[PDB]
């Protein structure tokens, strides 16, 4: 369920991606970290063009430095615990990558050429 | 070209964690942990998973220690503290039956200040000895052992501290990962891991040396050390036998009431009626020979050699030197010599009584345990063994700090993040419309 | 077991020194405690004891007048109080009595009374 | 040392009950001369029943309350009950009922 | 005006829409919990398919048994607030069958991808 | 098959809830309830909505008094205890001014330490009867009132207790529904109902038989009660008239004072000049019985065909037999037995005054009112009476609950969550096809 | 480049970093801790709060849009070449400050009339 | 035209705020500022950017101001109180090896309770006249300075308040700027600015008269005020050359432990041996005339007038007139007349030791600073003095509001808040999309 095909490969498990004052202060504090984790993942989605959607795809080409495998063995023989170990590294290059793209796109769209 | 970034959220893969569990859920336990827990919980298995759990590095065990202090201290906080008694005690003879001298008692008379500032009054309790100093020597007079370093809080006197299970649940965007492999023992890796948001429930017992009402082992004894070569760690034995224990204090204690102040009240034992014996417990013989035979079966599978040898504890406080344990709210003290003494119809161990708690050390703060009206008897399992070693190796019924209790029974659960998003390459670029 | 002979001062003159003891069967005279129970006429009794301990014990009641005594080899609980007087009619008992121990630590129950006697001490 | 009094006037025939309420009272017990020249015990160890009490007694020693109380309902029950403590000096017997019922 | 306009027909609706230490624990829970009001809210619309928007048509039909009565009935009424309590009981029914739906389109242009 | 969903998102639909409200508005309250009122606040009607009002099942009131307690709490925590004051106490009944005897006031004199702690000497003061208890009989020695298995402390000097307007005001996603209609008794339903973001100002203003200083009924007389026809229910009178009453300490006061410890000090009452009414109160005949009559007209429609008759307070202490006021520390306690004595151009009822009160019911805190120099005049508008029923029928002006005084305002205001979600059928389904 | 790096660069330019800008809103022993989790709080409402004006006028999900309101020359008679290029946005906030909420009471009024228009009136199309 | 609105969310643009900052890293302050530090701090150039800042009105001196109150008042509050020590002392002369006479320092007796409600033991201690005040006249009757004002407690002995740099950082949705011009002048338009996460670091000292250990002024000597014209205002000046100053207690002090109630002690001076002069500092000579002639003749640019002179404070307060500061744990206050007597191979400055401190001129706490044995030497580094303005012209060494010590350093950071929405016209139109 939950974290159901954990351990299957990615392709194989992209199915499941549609899944009193001290304790006062503890309590107040998960509250407002659950929310800023929420709000820091849909803040990010928004700013790359990926707002509700489980699954989106950019204008950000992979680089070959990014492991260096095939689609073919990507897909259907790791899982994605073992991917994420594999690009780790990458992490922030991709993201960033992620906002300017969506950003030149926006700025794009408002050009005095075009547009109108 | 191909290779595309596709962004991927709902991703199922999680990073080691440390965050803040709920507690969730007259009697002290329960007193703030009021969140009713899932009636149905859900376990679900991953296959093909294999994590890393550690319990001697477990966080979740960290939590609770500091979970028990804090609402222990809350807990007390709210009633009388003993300050007017850092008196001058008498503390003669306390005597019974055919002028027989109790061995451990002494009546203590002294001058208490009462809620009136200008009257003094001469009140008398009758006291164990474990909780009384001899001031200079050849002399009468006696303290308490507190005052020396700080106040003690009397118990509030209407507060239960009977221990009810408690099951941690992690704060979304978390879970606790289970590992159900039968024979596990402490650390590394463990397959056939499930994903649980809360613990099955653990009682926080608060015995030392013998471990009480805990969870049973399903399969063999497992010794989960840390290490188990260097002999300077816990062994937590783990049985999957429970040994019945039956413990009693077979008299009444009658009480007095003395004011000490506006509103506030000391109680203290008047009379005691009934046995002489200040308490004992038993547990079956055969049970325990053939429970201590099975565990050095296991143990000399570390240690394959003939000749093991077990003793007695080490010298120091009753806290550690001593079964140690909250029995009806009274605090027994019980003597385990007669259990650990072997070389590879029942047994009465003798127990003590004292008042003067400081549980989990902490050596600034002081409890006092109001007698109890009533005579008490207690039936507990006894489920995992602390010993600590010393070929001809010798074991002795030592241990460590309360967190090892709970070592005990949070070993199987891990607390980790959920990461749901993250990329992969793909065949199919952005269309742009 | 340990049953007990009434006693009193029989014939004691009034206002004059007068003593008595109850000699208790199957018994030591250091039977733990020992207590009169003299309950005068209409009136509860004083507490005394002499308990094997050696005590002598007495209430207030007793002034200075009255004092328990060491029982005797007999094991005869003794008493005995200077100028008896007349008006000081008892029922002169002894007994196993509560309050003739400290009890610190007491178990089950106990009592005995031995047996009554006269102890008007007239003229 | 404290004392206080029943002061006898007890229903006969019918549920009574003897009492007391000395300020120094502590673990106190009652006993009955209804009979020739001696209490029996009906209480023992502050107010539980006596060996052989009537089954139908009962009683309540409260600090400076007490109760000898029987469903026993006897006709005529003349029982002289009365209160003891060891109290503050010596021992506080107070002569309590007289005649009772 | 929060509430203003209350009664008459349900397309009254219009454009209305448009929306120490104990003192110091009231206000924090105060202000989490009408964050944590805020944002169920907003998870919820966004999982039916709501992202930015006061009205959405989904493809959930009513059924007989929530409420037999016709569209004549119903918004010509000068309420809402009692027919929201007829038909209370079957709020998670309605609600459950609003994820369905979303689920299904999700799952339907999953796997039906337009790729540049 | 033409019968669809249609989601809608901030549709006007509200449910009943309970929340906390807030605050808005050299005292206690203007230092906690501090934060400012909206000027011109805007109110809305809202047109053909007929809405459930119910007055002693609203949850303002219990918070209300929750907040009461905890600001005087926060505002005497900071300040002098008497502890040390609990002494004995020598006294007699001397006098400052009057050649004989005021049979009150008794000068007391006893032994209390000063700034250093190794220094006990004799200090004098005067005490209201109220306030001292007599250790034994016919004993000249006296302890304070409420120092037995109670604390006392002074209350603050340096701030005031006045009773300012507040009001409450909703936090975001609650409004506060109004009831318009002038008779409307809190028992049902209103059928003219507007909504606010904060209530009408509400004086905190604590009473104990009478009701002062509130809003008067529009129109005439409103008799509320949860039931009318239970003997066992307070039944709350609410006059659209208001009725002067003017109260009195004529005697000019002064002070002294005791210091206790490193930086503190007892305000006691000095010398007392002036006549030998401690206190009284100044009530018009005229307007008291137009005033009974009009509250009679109005029993009669509930109590018809029956003659009524108004008598004093069955008895109790003076906290429910008497008519409290606070005019500063000065607090009365006013004998209204005169006031409510009649069946169906000006009084004085007489009244005393204590200074170390059980405020609240908390009885193990007690506070001492300091003794205020000078003489006292003060006035109030009596809006209300907090009556209580037992051929004829009696009515008896008997205490009632705090709540019974915030009541009397809070009937018309309700708490409600608002509820945006909501769904409509239509005729359509989902256009992405 | 960074955390307002470049903020005195011109109007345009400056349209590069609005994706570093918006990303450093949020977020990565008593009396202490109350007035932490007061200034996250607080930080959590402003981020809400302008997403929720953002919102109203139906610009929820992009960091720049258009609407439907025309730019009046009494706000600033200055045209595109003029303000894009030799002007910042500091500049800018204050030469345009006193239309402050003018300009989005207007954003949420011709909002308010794309989101009348499109219901009812030639819905379910 | 054509044009219409566009709207845009990242927009760098901010506004002046006041917001919560926080501290970044047996130690007080590291205890406290348990948050770890950036170990590579970025640095942002506003490259065409300008901004005002006004060092005057900068709310950043107020918060840590705040917070370091704070920080002292909670770290003192789990220790000792010595309110059992206002007692009545005997303070006669006290002597050190063969020196009978002791200017400093006396031997005082006293009657004190222990950790028993029994006798009190009779203990002597050596106490600074300082802090010692005569009951009367001709009088061998003593008692501590604090005593008959407020409650004095003391210091713990295992907490360090040794200062460590201070870092204090935005909260999200906020940035600090810092100003980089080298001659910026404490207000006005700062044409070089950037921005930071944090601070640098600033060490939290306390001082009076003189600056010690701050950072020194990049360009030469700064002469900063609100208002050079007016008198009424602190001047601060900045040197961007140290001056080292060397202060030493050469005696080595024997301390006691006098156990205080019914758990805490008392520390207390013992005996004293060593060069009784109590305590100096050294300032050379040279570097004192070189740095005064630089500071002058930059003073002569806002005063013209020749021959300004240099005066000792005029009097006041001890904590006004006298350099004080902590030197490894004790308590100077050394006199500085020498330093101030012109118009322009070492100088002593005498000095004396308290242990009762008033800190931050809040007369309700008072620290007492438990005596430190054995000998003391610190070397501070003179970076600042406090001056102010009084026919040519006169200064003299300032007071001070404990803010000026901070403004020195907090000068050149400002806190704005970020505003990422804001609006300019394009040449498209939403259209339909
Ligand atoms: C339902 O409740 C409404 C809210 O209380 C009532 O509306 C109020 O009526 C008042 C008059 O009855 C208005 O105030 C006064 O109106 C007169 C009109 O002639 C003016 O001259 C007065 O100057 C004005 N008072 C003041 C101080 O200016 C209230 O303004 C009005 N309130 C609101 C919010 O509209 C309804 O009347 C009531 N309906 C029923 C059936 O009772
Ligand atoms: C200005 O800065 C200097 C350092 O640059 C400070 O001097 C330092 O002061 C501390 C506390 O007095 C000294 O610590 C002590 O050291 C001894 C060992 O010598 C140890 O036994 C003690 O437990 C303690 O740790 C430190 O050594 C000393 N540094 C030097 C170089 O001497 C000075 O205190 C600061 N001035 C002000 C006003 O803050
Ligand atoms: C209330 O009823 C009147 C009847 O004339 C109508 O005009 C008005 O619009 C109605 N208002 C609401 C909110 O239903
Ligand atoms: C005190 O009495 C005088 C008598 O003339 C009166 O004028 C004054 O107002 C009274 N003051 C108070 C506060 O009662
Ligand atoms: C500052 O102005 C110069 C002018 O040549 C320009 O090159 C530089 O990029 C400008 N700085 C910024 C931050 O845009
Ligand atoms: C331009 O703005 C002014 C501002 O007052 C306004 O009066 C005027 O009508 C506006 N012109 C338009 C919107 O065409
Ligand atoms: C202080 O007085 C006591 C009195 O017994 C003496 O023993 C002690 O040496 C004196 N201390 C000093 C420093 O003079
Ligand atoms: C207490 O103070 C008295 C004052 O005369 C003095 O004589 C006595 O010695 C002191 N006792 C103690 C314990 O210091």
């Amino acid at each position: 369920g939950f974290l159901g095909a954990a351990g299957s490969t990615m392709g194989a498990a992209s199915m499941t991606l549609t899944v009193d004052t001290h304790w006062g202060i503890k309590q107040l504090q998960a509250r407002v970290l659950a929310v800023e984790h929420y709000l820091r993942d849909q803040q990010l989605l928004g700013i790359w063009g990926c707002s509700g959607k489980l699954i989106c795809t950019t204008n950000v080409p992979w680089n070959s430095t990014w492991s260096n495998k095939t689609l073919s063995e990507i897909w259907d023989n790791m899982t994605w615990l073992q991917w994420d170990k594999e690009i780790s590294n990458y992490t922030q290059i991709i993201y960033g990558l992620l906002e300017e793209s969506q950003n030149q796109q926006e700025k794009n769209e408002t050009d005095n050429l075009t547009c109108d | 070209e191909n290779l595309w970034v596709t962004v991927y959220y709902g991703v199922p893969v999680w990073k080691d964690a440390e965050t803040t569990l709920f507690c969730a859920s007259h009697n002290v336990w329960a007193t703030h942990c009021c969140v009713p827990t899932d009636p149905n919980p859900q376990e679900i298995v991953l296959e093909n998973v294999t994590e890393n759990f550690n319990m001697w590095k477990n966080n979740m065990v960290e939590q609770m220690h500091e979970d028990i202090i804090s609402l222990w201290d809350q807990s007390l906080k709210p009633c009388v503290k003993l300050t007017p008694l850092c008196v001058t005690l008498n503390c003669t003879n306390a005597t019974a039956s055919n002028s027989s001298i109790i061995e451990g008692m002494k009546n203590c008379s002294f001058n208490i200040t009462t809620e009136l500032r200008d009257k003094r009054e001469k009140k008398n309790a009758l006291f164990y000895k474990l909780d009384i100093v001899q001031l200079d020597g050849n002399s009468s007079q006696y303290r308490l052992i507190n005052c020396n370093t700080s106040a003690i809080t009397q118990a509030c006197p209407k507060v239960s501290f009977e221990p009810i299970p408690i099951h941690y649940c992690a704060p979304a965007g978390f879970a606790i990962l289970k590992c159900n492999n039968k024979t596990f023992t402490g650390t590394g890796p463990c397959n056939n891991v499930s994903t649980v948001q809360c613990t099955h429930g653990i009682k926080p017992v608060v015995s030392t040396q013998l471990l009480l009402n805990g969870s049973l082992a399903e399969g063999e004894i497992i010794i989960r050390s840390e290490n188990i070569t260097d002999n300077g760690k816990t062994i937590l034995v783990h049985l999957n036998e429970s040994v019945k224990i039956e413990c009693t204090r077979p008299n009444n204690k009658t009480r007095t009431s003395i004011r000490i102040g506006p509103g506030q009240a000391f109680y203290a034992t008047g009379q005691v009626i009934g046995d002489i014996r200040e308490a004992y417990c038993n547990i079956s013989e055969s049970t325990w020979n053939e429970t201590l035979g099975k565990v050095v079966k296991q143990l000399r599978k570390h240690f394959p050699h003939k000749n093991i040898t077990f003793q007695p504890s080490s010298g120091g406080d009753l806290e550690v030197t001593t079964h140690s344990f909250n029995c009806g709210g009274e605090f027994f003290y019980c003597n385990t010599s007669g259990l650990f003494n072997s070389t590879w119809d029942s047994i009465t161990l003798p127990c003590r009584i004292k008042q003067i708690i400081n549980m989990w050390q902490e050596v600034g703060r002081a409890m006092y345990a109001p007698p109890i009206q009533g005579n008490i008897t207690c039936v507990s399992n006894i489920t995992g063994l602390i010993l600590t070693r010393d070929n001809t190796e010798t074991f002795r019924p030592g241990g460590g700090d309360m967190r090892d209790n709970w070592r005990s029974e949070l070993y199987k659960y891990k607390v980790v993040k959920i990461e749901p998003l993250g990329v992969a390459p793909t065949a199919c670029k952005r269309r742009v419309v | 077991x340990x049953x007990x002979x009434x006693x009193x001062x029989x014939x004691x003159x009034x206002x004059x020194x007068x003593x008595x003891x109850c000699x208790x069967x199957x018994x030591x005279x250091x039977x733990x405690x020992x207590x009169w129970x003299x309950x005068x006429x209409x009136x509860x009794x004083x507490x005394x004891x002499x308990x094997x301990x050696x005590x002598x014990x007495x209430x207030x009641x007793x002034x200075x007048x009255x004092x328990x005594x060491x029982x005797x080899x007999x094991x005869x609980x003794x008493x005995x109080x200077x100028x008896x007087x007349x008006x000081x009619x008892x029922x002169x008992x002894c007994x196993x009595x509560x309050x003739x121990x400290x009890x610190x630590x007491x178990x089950x129950x106990x009592x005995x009374w031995x047996x009554x006697x006269x102890x008007x001490x007239x003229x």
